[PDB]
């Protein structure tokens, strides 16, 4: 049947993405970050990946645990989704800075404005420009391939969303999950349908 | 055998209660302010030491269900003590205890009052043989004891918490200290005191002999009622109003606050997905959200979250995910709870756990044990804390506790 | 849903144990002693767990990973049953012992005497005596409570099955997957709807 | 373009193909003794480097497919090294290979010639000139290079292995030896000599460039027709027999076989279970379970094992999850596999490996590598092995790959 593997890293918002997944017809599998192998992963052979947010950098490993080598070594063949942590993590994981945000957005929402010159699945559907909260005093910077920035901050300017050039990795700043994003749902249903 | 009165021609909860409190080694009081409990078992009570889930589990089957009308028509009562958590997470053990409190401490009553106050009818299911007549409530004296972090040591772990939170290893955390005393005199003096200045849909006054729990709690954690789950989350402060104007321009004071609703948005979106780990995907819902409630001194940005609980859950499965309160822990939860227990001198004991119920009907519910008087053998507690932010200022959250103390101060006659 | 999870101590027999789990409705998630944390097992909450054969002794923790601590931990709320090394552990980690057969059964059918002086849910239905095949140079010895022997070899005369006084911990020397055996398939289907 | 010809008007398959062979750098012959193929490409092969599941995976998709009659109606042949189940499973990197051998090498065949011998038609899709005329086969002759673990040195690892055995890390483990030449002549000739001696259903003859592969396997891997996949486990030998009655005799020694029956219902099992990863729960099923099998020269114990693909999935899954052979590695798998690196002295290389085809339409076809010939430039190697169990005897498992390899000795002519 469909599944979906969230690895878990010490959040309190993780389960909002299980119950949009369990709704959305996948059985999702939550496990933290150091409770499981990629070896372990790749036996359990989720039909995608959702690395959900956390406190912390992707520069130390203990805050991310497997999360980047599952990026690296399952991102080709299996979707990523990966959101705040995730988002860094799929973003370091490519090369990319991370740095402090210039604005602390913890609970506030943001106009994300999507700025993809060509079509993506994942944004189907999916206004030009949008709110969704935000929740992260970190992000990404120095975005340069195979990473591509989907989306920006308005007010902030910093990025909020990035994607692989050929992997179906996909990472997204803002908070699909949070009552605050409206099309969060949307997003999400893209991912596990059209990604 | 059952008996329903008129509340009319009984005494009032607090009256049948001083008797039955200094009567018995374990009792305890409820009250709304919709309804009045008060119980008492003749048996004794339960301390649990070991995971309060699995072994309040173990007696839930054959809990007798009364009938009688409010949510709990029998059961058991009790309170959570803040690490039992330590069986639900994995949190760092540094500090020592305040006091020897056990995980939990629950009794299930031999004999029941219900107040129906909305309905002039008091029930009762007990074995009485005088309705009271044991004199005045006592005069409670204390003395101050000692406290856990002046200003300054306080100041700087708020200090040090702030770096966490630049570096990005919490949004928000809750940081508290206390004062404690000795004392001697009736305890329920204390609870008449805070009936009277911060009277609350959330009153409890639980005797487990040598322990006291005696507080007005702000804050629901959760209620279970046939099988749905529900949670206000609550952020934000303000006074009253003058007039029906004056009131107005501070309700809109909060619905303007870019820093309140932040916080609030954290707490419902924390609170959906605490009621998202025991809940039916697509049921946890926020039918209410952020919406400005009015109290008798005070009013707050409020929101309802609600949810459909599993087949395979219980209410202590619901206690569980949602113990601690993300207002009294922060949020990420985990970090929070460790970062705490990095930067406190003391474990919290039951403060910050929470005290309430579980129906034999299954129904349950559960406040935020905080604006309580934990009263263990020689020593009476006072504890608060403040959610410390990125931009929190050290010194101000020194005062919202100061402030948050001055009313327990109050409460026990310090003032 | 149903979940059943499958501890995979490296073995070549597991899949006809996730086969016949899967077959018999429950859905089946097979991974190795060493690639999951028994607090991800807790986090994956399986409805009752199934430690699979294997080469060596549970004597040596690298032979069964986690699979000692599962029994010893979920053990008491969880179902668990334990097939060659998983019987072994099952009974190593209640102070029985671990020694060679007198006898050597390694793709042989043996007689199964279920000797048990109660009735058992998982051995419901199961005629007094059966045939299976066994795949094993050890076997279980000194067995005391709160374990209780529930089988046993007819010609070689070794502990073949046991269980525990009150967890719904159950082990069986022999091969409920293997073709050799049966009435195999009814007893798992017993473990997982009557146990 | 295409054209059917009339097998009695044609050549015949090794005619045809001594000319092609001769002619490409890539080319291959596979026999049934019902069907014959001869295939080689304009374009050059693929050298697998990386994991062949991924790699072949990529070339699925553009598979032109041919009207022909067989399993294979176009598509890729090839080989897959022993080695590659490194990808597959965690095995010890200990030992060197004996020659450089990618981890597979296949190739799309521009022209394709198919004999329906049941049928006396030959399909003829390709561009040829002449049909033959290059002569008869030349002279092959060789000269002993090296061999890999004598008699004693074999003898000894077959001894440690029986420590593992008997301490339960393995049932059954299969140790093999080789012998290497040099070489000079026409390799048609080794061919030649395995058609007579050893004809089997399995046979093949694979020329990539500077490395051959001809052999003449006893063992099918497995076969993925229609989504449905099938092995056929083989255990116990017995000769033949003299007269329908000593025939019988032989054939009831393998029934009576307490040892040949044990180690057969292993390999059925085990069988089973690799079906098992990637075949639709309840359809892995054994319709023929331990029924004699007769051949040509000996018999052995066979039973049938088949499922039904998950849709998910691929024949490069099916090759992945039966590689290699229970036969050829041991069981547990892992282990045997572990400790094979461990006990012998250089890695296998093709050898124990597989060889076959992926149809354009998705039907597969894939023999063991054993009971065959590899040649890597100057090397020729002629390997065998033996599955120990717990009562093994050292010397006479020496014996067992003396025997097996007496047999590909005389194929390549050293008798």
């Amino acid at each position: 049947m469909d599944l979906t593997l969230i690895i878990d890293n010490y959040d309190s918002f993780v389960y909002n993405i299980a119950q949009i997944v369990g709704e959305l017809g996948s059985y999702p599998i939550v496990i933290r970050n150091d409770e499981i192998s990629i070896k372990g992963i790749e036996r359990i052979d989720p039909d995608r990946l959702i690395i959900s947010p956390g406190p912390g950098t992707p520069e130390k490993r203990e805050d991310i645990g497997v999360s980047l080598d599952v990026i690296k070594y399952l991102g080709k063949r299996t979707p990523i989704l990966g959101v705040c942590l995730g988002h860094q993590a799929i973003g370091y994981a490519f090369g990319a800075k991370i740095r402090r945000a210039r604005k602390v957005f913890h609970g506030k929402i943001s106009n994300i404005i999507l700025v993809n010159n060509s079509p993506l699945s994942l944004y189907y559907g999916i206004a030009k420009e949008f709110k969704a909260t935000r929740y992260h005093s970190l992000v990404v910077d120095e975005v340069h391939r195979p990473l591509i920035v989907d989306a920006i901050s308005a007010e902030d300017n910093e990025i909020m969303a990035i994607h692989h050039e050929e992997y179906p990795i996909y990472g997204v700043q803002f908070h699909p999950e949070s009552v605050g994003t409206s099309l969060g749902y949307k997003i999400l249903y893209n991912f596990l349908n059209r990604v | 055998a059952m008996e329903v009165h008129p509340i009319s021609e009984f005494a009032s909860p607090f009256e049948v209660f001083k008797c039955i409190e200094r009567d018995f080694k374990v009792a305890g009081l409820l009250e709304s302010i919709r309804y009045s409990v008060i119980a008492w078992s003749t048996n004794g009570y339960l301390k649990i030491h070991d995971d309060p889930v699995n072994i309040l589990n173990g007696y839930l089957k054959d809990l007798k269900l009364a009938d009688i009308p409010g949510l709990f028509k029998g059961g058991m009562i009790g309170y959570i003590s803040y690490d039992a958590v330590r069986f639900w997470e994995k949190i760092r053990d540094l500090k020592p205890a305040a006091e020897d409190w056990p995980y939990a401490e629950f009794f299930t009553p031999d004999n029941i009052i219900i107040y129906d106050h909305n309905e002039g009818k008091v029930y009762v299911n007990a074995d009485l043989s005088s309705v009271g007549g044991c004199g005045d409530i006592g005069e409670f004296k204390v003395s101050f004891y000692d406290e856990s972090l002046n200003k300054n040591s306080y100041e700087r772990i708020v200090s040090e918490s702030l770096e966490y939170i630049r570096s990005g290893y919490i949004f928000q955390v809750v940081l508290s200290r206390f004062y404690r005393y000795i004392f001697s005199g009736d305890p329920l003096r204390i609870y008449y005191n805070l009936r009277r200045i911060n009277p609350s849909p959330y009153m409890f006054y639980l005797k487990f002999d040598e322990k006291y729990l005696i507080g007005s709690s702000p804050e629901l954690l959760f209620r279970v009622q046939d099988n749905i789950v529900e949670t206000y989350p609550i952020a934000g402060t303000r006074p009253r109003g003058a007039d029906q104007e004056e009131d107005l321009k501070l309700e809109l004071e909060l619905m303007n606050s870019e820093k309140d609703k932040a916080e609030h948005l954290m707490l419902v979106d924390l609170a959906r997905n605490d009621l998202g780990k025991v809940c039916v995907p697509g049921t946890v819902k926020v039918p209410e959200l952020m919406y400005v409630e009015k109290y008798s001194h005070v009013q707050h940005i409020v929101s309802k979250v609600i949810g459909t609980l599993k087949k395979k859950y219980n209410a202590l499965n619901v206690l569980s995910a949602t113990f601690p309160a993300g207002t009294v822990s922060g949020a990420p939860k985990p970090m929070a709870m460790n970062i705490i227990e990095t930067l406190e001198e003391y474990k919290r004991g039951p403060y910050a756990g929470a005290v309430g119920f579980i129906s034999a009907d299954g129904n349950a519910e559960f406040a935020i044990a905080i604006r309580t008087a934990f009263l263990n053998k020689e020593l009476l507690r006072i504890h608060a804390g403040a959610g410390i932010v990125y931009d929190s200022n050290p010194e101000s959250e020194y005062f919202e506790t100061e402030h948050k103390l001055k009313a327990l101060k109050t409460a026990i006659g310090v003032r």
